[PDB]
């Protein structure tokens, strides 16, 4: 399934 | 069997004055489109692309819905970060793209995990091959390099394109292989067109084939017509299969001279042929 | 820092006069991703024109397919008419039914 983005 | 692959490819537009950032995620296996979220609805939730991604329960479309959801507002923020980084206008459109995903080999083990990011169509920053260190492609993407070092998340990454990655690839591959390895030969024929003069066009037609790859040559007794022939670029049907053609100019009456040559994954042997004047 | 888009049009049959058919606008290679896309019959926007969901590749260009059923005849042309920020002005490709 899908992960969660750093946030930039 | 081959190597397999699980990708998200992500997109957050900025349009400002006309409402929030517009947010996309596509998952693709094998480089096939399988789930979807689009931020542009009331209630916005992951859905599946394919026939048999329905196997998976409510649960699993919550929490990927979930991760999408939070994924589009921290996205939202980074719009408004790299327009500090870059002292952009807060009035303009700008895009930020990632690519995210495992290849994993006919063993079942990790090919190359990674994960890339785009700004304005541009190379920002992407885990490199040995998933410990980034490579920045300009002064801003340096900023994000230590943010993401001071607060450690290319191991956590890394967990996840090893782990969750794998695993659910195999999940994946598991219920959709019948569909996935499905294989269409291309039909072939060829056309005759006038041109000025004493010269005419050979046209050779790849039809209804899949996967995409594929290769059209032309042959005058067996040399390949490397210069000079044209080629379109291969193109959706629009019903899942695709479309190719190659085309040669040669002297008018010499057309049983040449020879199209169809390669495609799906024939039992290329496909060979000539123009054939009914 | 702006693509141009590509553009095919072409029918997903091979043309036959007096057969329903549909027509194709592939769009490729473009950035940013909004772009404005139109098919029009004898000069004139054909209204019903479906669009696919927009995707991008590995490069980051963005691509969609515009689609519009139809009937191709002896006489009628055909068109698509791209709008992007990376062309001055819109760009027409017609159909040809060789091609």
């Amino acid at each position: 399934y899908t992960v969660k983005f750093p946030n930039m | 069997m081959g190597p397999h692959s699980l990708r998200y490819f992500v997109t957050a537009v900025s349009r400002p004055g006309l409402g929030e950032p517009r947010y996309m995620e596509v998952g693709y296996v094998d480089d096939t489109e399988f789930v979807r979220f689009d931020s542009d609805a009331e209630n916005p939730r992951y859905e599946p692309r394919a026939r048999w991604m329905e196997q998976e329960g409510p649960e699993y479309w919550e929490r990927e819905t979930q991760k999408a959801k939070g994924n589009e507002q921290s996205f939202r923020v980074d719009l408004r970060t790299l327009l500090g980084y870059y002292n952009q206008s807060k009035g303009g459109s700008h895009t930020i793209q990632v690519i995210s995903g495992c290849e994993v080999g006919s063993d079942g083990r990790l090919l190359r995990g990674y994960q890339q990011y785009a700004y304005d169509g541009c190379d920002y920053i992407a885990l490199n091959e040995d998933l410990k260190t980034w490579t920045a492609a300009d002064m801003a993407a340096l900023i994000t390099k230590h943010k993401w070092e001071q607060a450690g998340e290319a191991e956590r990454l890394r967990a996840y394109l090893e782990g969750t990655c794998v695993e659910w690839l195999r999940r994946y591959l598991k219920n959709g292989n019948a569909t996935l390895l499905r294989t269409d030969s291309p039909k072939a024929h060829v056309t005759h067109h006038s041109r000025p003069e004493d010269k005419v066009t050979l046209r050779c037609w790849a039809l209804g084939f899949y996967p995409a790859d594929i290769t059209l040559t032309w042959q005058l007794n067996g040399e390949e017509l490397i210069q000079d022939m044209e080629l379109v670029e291969t193109r959706p049907a629009g019903d899942g299969t695709f479309q190719k053609w190659a085309s040669v100019v040669v002297p008018l009456g010499k057309e049983q001279y040449y020879t199209c040559h169809v390669y495609h994954q799906g024939l039992p042997e290329p496909l060979t042929l000539r123009w054939e004047p009914p | 820092i702006q693509k141009t888009p590509q553009i095919q049009v072409y029918s997903r049959h091979p043309p036959e006069n007096g057969k329903p058919n549909i027509l194709n606008c592939y769009v490729t290679q473009f950035h940013p991703p909004h772009i404005e896309i139109q098919m029009l019959k004898n000069g004139k926007k054909i209204p019903k024109v479906e669009m696919s969901d927009m995707s991008f590749s590995k490069d980051w260009s963005f691509y969609i397919l515009a689609h519009t059923e139809f009937t191709p005849t002896e006489t009628d042309t055909y068109a698509c008419r791209v709008k992007h920020d990376s062309m001055a002005e819109p760009k027409t490709v017609y159909w040809d039914r060789d091609m």
